RNA sequence: AUGAUGUCAUACUUAUCC
RNA sequence: CGCUUCUCGGCCUUGUAGUAUCUGUUCAUCAGUUUAAUAUCUGAGUCCUCGAGGACA
């Protein structure tokens, strides 16, 4: 009464998005129909966790919150800090806190429609995939080359790598400026 | 109060094993649970290391039969001299003594 | 392993648990043997003993 | 927990100390009963609910077995029959068929819960026999409880009535008629029929304006009993029409129709207590009737009614006062027939100290008397009541007093004569003169007659303050408080008349008196104070503003909770309107003190406490006040914080919020949590108060939220969301959807978890979501979730996708995908694939 | 004997993986692990 | 509510009674239970109101003084369109405090 | 190295309530 | 190659409802019920001796 996974996937236009959950379903088709949408989002993962997706942060003790530029500009936070040591008043200004607050304003970094808040969500800082021929400053600095990365000169001896085979950097088969010494 | 728990009950013999023993102030700064007269208190009942908690016998039981009799009350003044030296055993004693001779 | 929290009140970091009062944090030393699981970290770590 | 010496008969099996060896154990450790009768709070907590959860386990049997002898206990109390009552209420929410065989053996205690003198107990009867009648079945009801209605004992067969009323109002009137239907006519005996028919009686309280739709019905059982040889059959009968006709909101006359004709005869033959339950009858009708032919038969029933004021019965009384209200008030009755035929026996043989010292009869005969004067006039009522204001009994005075209270109240002060108004005044501050309880009725009687005067009252004055201030001594425990009211309510008239000495008089002297030192008078005090400040202006006040205000200031650690009510009002008044009369330094004194006027049992004290909060920091300015907010220890976890939160949204608006929040938003990096939490919820009330004005600050609080709804702990993600909500609907429009997205990703995972506050929290977040984004991204999050035969997502993701469902059901129609047909059935709508 | 701990892991559980070289699986997310991996790949490329 | 969770509604048909509030409730939202934003006002049901039910408060249940309104979030959020909200059930909420 | 249950404190919410 | 002392230096003196994280606690073989996966009711050569041992097929 119940078609298995491989049946179910080679059906499927889309059989990169099947689970082994859904097979248990009223409609497989409608679903997987459903689940192959353009922007569509997914379920949440506590869907089949036990731990109700707020008891996984027992013993994390990071940061409680971090303060705007928009706000720390302002010298409310260290007189906030002064009052709080005299009780364990500043009047500092009145047209600094319009101007920090309507011409001085940070848009903060929002998030996509489908980037939907995932368990822990802190420790997997990915960006994009920055690869070979890009590299970020301070890594610069430890490197500590003026204004090609000098490891690309041994990319001249020992050969293009297997890993990125259709790689340019610079100088050799690509004929450069700031940071990105490849693409 | 004084109920006298176990993480309570360690970290007392921690602060006598450490501070030391004529000091009743300096141990009670560190469990904001009790004071320092309870706190000598539970190290001379239950926290001494001398205090026999275990082993009733039958010439401990003879002792403090014949000594209940020479005096009645005043159970004090016979808590060191019979060994026990819990100030609540003997009466412990003396109750089961009295319960279990009554039937 | 004992950490300070912000209202008052003791973090074990090992333990990954919070400490209701000072006595709290002060039991979870003989028992939340933590330590004992440090062992896999010790020998990823160091691959000798 | 301890045994009562009686109890120990019930308890004995657990007093021996055998122990760990089947069903005998079940029994034995069902002595988690004695936990829940006597204990302390919590075990009788802990016990309650550990006997809800096992209540699938140890079957009814065994519970009610154990238990029905305790609620049957001879030397029961209040309290423990009430507990019991609980236990039986939260058992039978879940044991459904099990019930069956122990229904009548419940009913059997319980139907004596339903005729009872605390009000409570009654309520809660109807309810548990609600819950036990829907619980079972029909049939099983009705099998049930058959025998108890020829049973010899007549209190049986009534309790039972109340009990068959109880469950048609559970299982609705058209079930159950068939089982009346043949009740009322069985030939086998009359006491059937008497509690067939007392049943619909009850039925017609209970269930009363609903009614309605059966009403046909109903009086067609009914009306075969009128013209029955046994009496009482006749007499419970004709109540049971009155009781309809009661009900019966002006309508379904016709269908009393055929009633009619016996009734009005019998009118004319009966002698006894049937003659006045006609009356009884006849009397709720007639409301119901044409003007016309109500008329005539009401020109008949004046007759009888006339005659029958005389009888010493007091059900008689009673009835024929009611009929009375309902006969005399009718539009078609001409006045000056009343005036001669009717008032002169009515206030001969009605207003005596027989009938005051009653309580329904007091009620019964204000309100009739009130509706005489609605027709006849003020004056003629009053006028002939007055001279009994300083007659010597209480009571009676009391009930003259609120009769002339509602009349001037309705009629208008207008009618009233001179002389007569002369001995109104001196008879309302004769009576005032010697109250023996403290209550109302004088107080607001008194109130009622001044306003109601308008400045006819200006000759009083003199006579009236000088016995408010001679009172105002005499005794300040009783009388200060009364005294002192009497000021507050008198305020406007002693104002618009213009006598300004009595301001002076009033401010100074009531000045004075903030040193009492009962607090149940200065209340009284401080109250009169405020009535003062309506009427007389800020500049003008005789005690200037410099002089009162810091001499209150001390006053707010009286405790007292009338004290600290009016208190925190008058400084309410004063701090919102005038506020420049004293110098900042007092105010921030005033705010220090009222920091812990947040510790208060009562919220309108709280109420009062964050609005005053509010103007102060409208008369400084934000950023001190809310600094000195956020000073707060947090201590109390019980609410005592979230007050202090509100105080933080309000000052946020009374200046821009757009000054304040940096603040705010710096102070969640303090490592403690539950300030953390407290200043999420400041952004939540905060989001709730600005409403439009957040098209902007949203931005400001997303990546915070985003720290907050990733999760330390389960109240960070539940306030957080909540927060969402009110953002998200206060947003509504303005084009910021995109950032809500991105909140709604780190949202998404928090939908799975059992706690009751973070789902139903989660819920509401998901609803103010809905509205912002539009349903279509709702549902393409809901999608996946729906098919899952896993016995959890389908639960959740259904609960979302109804949520999403019932609002905006219209709108969904474009986002439904598309899905293939099988064979069977056509999937694919082709309608929106027609193309021109 | 963890017993239960191997229950709760989804040991001792039928799966097999034909494209993997017909190896066996002890559960089912050895069996996915398995399906995508280095030798399931290299069978898969040798296969053609 | 948030102070009692238990409280069913009544969730009636909708009639011309105005629905009204208490002293000791005046201000308090039905729904959303706030004091803040009143944008629609408050109607009761028929039998809700009838003769010794008329002029009763709705949440509170005592003598209704002021006419009772709902929130302008409740109302924005469609919550106001349902049935009328009179507390027609009371459990465990003043049933132990009158015997202290 | 999560998770399991259970004796047992500790915080938090419900504008909970005389 | 081992051991004792002495010196110098690197240096550590209230009434009710519900929730979780702490800490003790531990996780006889087929078939179906159930459960996210887990547990489960029901199922299984002869003789002798006190589930075990021995003998025979």
């Amino acid at each position: 009464n119940r078609f298995t996974v491989a049946e179910l996937k080679q059906l499927v236009a889309r059989p990169d998005v099947v689970e082994m959950h859904d097979v248990t379903a009223q409609d497989p088709k409608l679903l997987v129909h459903l689940k192959a949408t353009r922007n569509s989002v997914p379920v949440p993962r506590h869907w089949c966790f036990k731990r109700k997706y707020l008891q996984g942060k027992r013993g994390i003790e990071k940061p409680p919150f971090e303060l705007p530029d928009f706000i720390k500009r302002t010298g409310i936070q260290e007189m906030r800090e002064a009052l709080q040591e005299k009780e364990e008043k500043i009047d500092i200004d009145y047209q600094k806190l319009h101007d920090a607050f309507f011409k001085w304003q940070t848009k903060p970094k929002l998030t996509i429609h489908g980037d939907l808040y995932y368990e822990g969500k802190e420790f997997e800082t990915r960006l994009k995939e920055k690869k070979p021929g890009d590299l970020s400053d301070e890594l610069r600095i430890s490197l500590g080359m003026p204004v090609p990365p000098p490891w690309l000169i041994a990319m001249q001896r020992y050969g293009p790598p297997p890993s990125y085979p259709n790689l340019k950097i610079p100088g050799l088969n690509s004929p450069l400026y700031g940071d990105v010494f490849g693409t | 109060g004084g109920v006298w728990r176990n993480t309570e009950d360690e970290i007392l013999k921690a602060a006598v094993m450490k501070y030391g023993k004529n000091q009743w102030s300096r141990i009670a700064s560190l469990l904001h649970r009790k004071s320092a007269k309870q706190c000598k208190a539970r190290w001379y009942e239950w926290l001494d290391p001398s205090i026999k908690k275990t082993e009733w016998s039958r010439e401990e039981e003879e002792k403090l039969l014949h000594l209940a009799k020479l005096m009645p009350t005043q159970w004090r003044t016979i808590a060191p001299i019979i060994g026990r030296t819990a100030a609540q055993c003997l009466e412990h004693y003396e109750f089961l003594l009295d319960k279990a001779a009554q039937r | 392993y004992f950490m300070k929290n912000h209202l008052g009140s003791y973090e074990c970091k090992l333990c990954l648990t919070l400490h209701n009062n000072e006595g709290s944090y002060l039991a979870h030393t003989q028992g939340k043997k933590h330590q004992t699981n440090l062992a896999r970290r010790a020998a990823k770590e160091a691959k000798e003993a | 927990p301890f045994l009562k010496p009686d109890d120990i008969q019930y308890f004995d099996k657990l007093l021996v100390d055998v122990d760990e060896s089947e069903e005998q154990k079940e029994r034995k450790i069902m002595k988690l009963l004695l936990k829940i009768k006597n204990g302390t709070p919590p075990m009788r907590k802990a016990a309650l609910r550990q006997i809800t959860d096992k209540a699938r386990e140890f079957g009814a049997g065994p519970l009610f077995n154990q238990i029905l002898p305790l609620l049957m206990s001879p030397t029961l109390e209040d309290q423990e029959r009430h507990l019991l009552v609980k236990v039986i209420d939260r058992i039978l929410y879940k044991l459904d068929d099990l019930v069956r065989p122990y229904v009548h053996k419940i009913l059997v205690v319980i139907e004596p819960l339903l005729i009872d003198e605390d009000y409570y107990a009654r309520v809660e009867g109807r309810e548990i026999i609600s819950n036990l009648a829907k619980a079972a079945g029909l049939a099983t009801m009705i099998s049930t409880m058959r025998p108890d209605i020829d049973n010899m004992d007549e209190y049986v067969r009534n309790t039972t009535a109340r009990a068959f009323a109880v469950v048609a109002s559970a299982l609705g009137i058209p079930s159950l008629l068939p089982f009346l239907k043949a009740v009322c006519k069985s030939k086998k005996s009359w006491q059937a029929r008497h509690t067939g028919i007392k049943i619909v009686q009850q039925i017609a309280i209970l269930m009363g304006c609903a009614i309605l739709p059966h009403l046909r019905s109903l009086v067609e059982i009914i009306e075969h009993g009128l013209v029955d040889e046994q009496q009482k059959v006749r007499t419970i009968s004709a109540l049971a029409i009155a009781a309809l006709a009661e009900a019966a909101t002006p309508y379904g006359i016709e269908s009393f129709d055929s009633v009619l004709k016996p009734l009005w005869k019998g009118i004319r033959q009966h002698r006894g207590k049937g003659l006045a339950a006609f009356l009884k009858a006849i009397g709720y009708l007639i409301p119901l009737m044409d003007a016309e032919y109500a008329n005539y038969y009401t020109r008949e029933v004046m007759l009888i009614l006339i005659r029958e004021f005389q009888s010493p019965d007091e059900e008689m009384k009673k009835i024929v006062l009611k009929v009375v209200k309902q006969c005399c008030g009718t539009d078609g009755v001409e006045a000056n027939y009343i005036k001669t035929e009717i008032l002169p026996p009515f206030f001969k043989h009605f207003w005596q100290h027989r009938m005051a010292l009653d309580r329904r009869n007091y009620r019964q005969l204000v309100d009739t008397t009130v509706e005489l004067a609605n027709k006849v006039g003020a004056a003629e009522i009053i006028s002939r009541i007055v001279d009994d204001l300083k007659d010597e009994a209480e009571q009676y005075r009391k009930m003259v007093m609120e009769t002339i209270e509602k009349i001037m109240g309705n009629l208008g002060a207008a009618d009233i004569d001179h002389k007569l108004e002369e001995q109104l005044i001196d008879g309302i501050l004769y009576a005032f003169q010697e109250q023996t309880t403290e209550d109302s009725v004088m107080l607001n009687g008194f109130g009622t007659v001044v306003n109601a005067l308008g400045k006819r009252v200006k000759p009083y004055l003199p006579q009236i303050c000088g016995t408010v201030l001679w009172r105002l001594n005499n005794k300040s425990a009783k009388v200060r408080q009364q005294a002192a009211d009497l000021i507050s309510r008198t305020a406007v008239v002693m104002k618009t008349c213009q006598e300004e000495k009595l301001m002076g008089h009033l401010g100074v002297v009531l000045y004075e008196y903030l040193g009492e030192e009962y607090p149940e008078v200065l209340g009284s005090i401080l109250g009169a104070l405020k009535a003062i400040v309506n009427v007389i202006g800020m500049h003008k006040m005789t005690p200037p503003i410099k002089d009162l205000l810091p001499r209150l200031t001390p006053i707010l650690k009286n405790r007292h909770e009338k004290v600290q009510e009016n208190c925190i009002d008058l400084v309410g008044r004063i701090a919102d309107r005038g506020a420049e009369y004293v110098s900042a330094r007092e105010w921030m004194r005033i705010c220090f003190e009222l920091l812990e006027l947040l510790k208060a049992h009562k919220k309108a004290i709280r109420r009062a406490t964050v609005n005053t909060f509010g103007y102060i920091a409208k008369a400084i300015g934000p950023h001190d006040v809310l600094a000195t907010l956020l000073n707060n220890l947090k201590v109390q976890e019980r609410q005592n914080r979230v007050c202090t939160t509100v105080a933080i949204a309000i000052v946020a608006e009374t200046c821009s919020p757009f000054t304040v929040l940096p603040a705010l938003m710096n102070e969640y990096r303090v490592p403690e949590l539950n300030v953390q939490n407290g200043v999420l919820k400041s952004l939540s009330f905060l989001f709730e108060y600005i409403g439009e004005m957040g098209k902007d600050y949203i931005y400001a609080v997303t990546p915070l939220l985003e720290d907050a709804l990733m999760d330390r702990d389960l109240v960070h993600r539940q306030t957080a969301s909540a927060v969402v909500q009110h953002m998200s609907l206060g947003v509504y429009g303005f084009g910021c959807e995109d950032s809500l997205n991105h909140l709604l990703n780190y949202v998404w995972p928090n939908v799975f978890e059992t706690s009751p506050h973070v789902i139903q929290a989660v819920m509401g977040a998901l609803e103010g979501l809905r509205v912002a984004i539009g349903p279509c991204r709702m549902l393409q999050y809901c999608l996946q979730g729906l098919f899952h035969p896993a016995r959890k997502v389908r639960d959740v993701y259904w609960k979302i996708y109804n949520s999403i469902y019932i609002g905006s059901q219209d709108a969904l129609i474009a986002h439904y995908p598309r899905i293939y047909n099988d064979d069977k059935n056509t999937y694919i709508r082709y309608e929106l694939d027609y193309i021109l | 004997i963890p017993y239960w701990l191997y229950k709760l892991h989804g040991l001792n559980i039928n799966y097999n993986c034909e494209i993997c070289g017909n190896y066996t699986y002890r559960g089912p997310k050895a069996f996915q692990r398995h399906f995508a991996e280095w030798r399931h790949a290299h069978g898969m490329r040798c296969l053609g | 509510a948030k102070h009692h969770p238990d409280l069913i509604f009544c969730r009636k048909q909708a009639g011309v009674a105005i629905g009204r509030l208490c002293e000791k409730c005046d201000g308090k939202c039905v729904i959303c239970d706030s004091y803040v934003r009143p944008c629609t006002l408050v109607r009761i049901c028929d039998e809700c109101n009838y003769g010794s039910y008329q002029g009763r408060c709705v949440i509170c249940g005592g003598p209704g003084v002021s006419d009772a309104y709902y929130c302008k979030e409740c109302t924005i959020q469609e919550k106001d369109r349902d049935g009328c909200p009179k507390i027609v059930n009371l459990g465990s909420s003043k049933t132990d405090l009158f015997y202290e």
